[PDB]
């Protein structure tokens, strides 16, 4: 019986919680909380924005979560950022998906 | 070669000549970087917790 | 109690006095670590 008690999506903490249950005695059973991190390794400042440059620092304050910028892509919500497309002289501004298969059109 | 030469990337490619192959020439690379399994820098810090 | 000295661990034993103790006083200890010894399962995945 594992519960989750919080988890913040474009973070992807998962921090999760469970009773292990030993041989019926005086409480000692192990309470412990546990979480499950996935770091991108790839991505930036802005996971939207290409021009800011790889991010080194990873920040994961545990209680800040539980109740801004992030590191994970969303699977739901769309990431979209504006991007220049140029044919000849003149410019047209035009939107762009980050990355695919996430919140394509149904 | 000279150490130093060996230090600096270089492709120092070897060449065999011979009929019986396809292209009679085979070519193959080495350098610093060749092999050369990844190194793990695991710098890891935990007595900032001081037991809560 | 300021925090910060909550941090330094001291001792700070609640001496509690009455009649049917044996000895008449009765006190604990609390401290940073005066529960569980808390042993660690940390893991790094690097697949
Ligand atoms: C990097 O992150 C910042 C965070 O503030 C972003 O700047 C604004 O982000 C909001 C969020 O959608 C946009 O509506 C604004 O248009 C952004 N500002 C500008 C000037 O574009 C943005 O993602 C990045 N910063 C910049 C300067 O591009
Ligand atoms: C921590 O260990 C328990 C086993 O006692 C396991 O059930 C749990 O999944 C582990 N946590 C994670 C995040 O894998
Ligand atoms: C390995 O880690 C140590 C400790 O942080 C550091 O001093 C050293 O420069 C590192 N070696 C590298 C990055 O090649
Ligand atoms: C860490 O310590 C606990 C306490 O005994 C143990 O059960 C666990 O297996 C240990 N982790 C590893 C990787 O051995
Ligand atoms: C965590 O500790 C438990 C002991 O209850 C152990 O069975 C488990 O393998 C540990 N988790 C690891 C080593 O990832």
């Amino acid at each position: 019986e594992r519960i989750v008690l919080v988890d913040n999506k474009c973070k992807c903490a998962r921090i999760t919680s469970r009773i292990i249950r030993s041989s019926e005695d005086p409480n000692e059973d192990i309470v412990e909380r546990n979480i499950r991190i996935i770091v991108p390794l790839n991505n930036r400042e802005n996971i939207s924005d290409p021009t800011s440059p790889l991010r080194t620092r990873f920040v994961y304050h545990l209680s800040d979560l539980c109740k801004e910028t992030c590191y994970t892509y969303d699977r739901n919500k769309c990431y979209t950022a504006v991007v220049p497309l140029v044919y000849g002289g003149e410019t047209k501004m035009v939107e762009t998906a980050l990355t695919p298969d996430a919140c394509y059109p149904d | 070669v000279s150490e130093e030469e060996w230090n600096t990337g270089e492709t120092y490619t070897c060449v065999v000549a011979h009929e019986a192959l396809p292209n009679r020439v085979t070519e193959r690379t080495v350098d610093k970087s060749t092999g050369k399994p990844t190194l793990y820098n695991v710098s890891l810090v935990m007595s900032d917790t001081a037991g809560t």
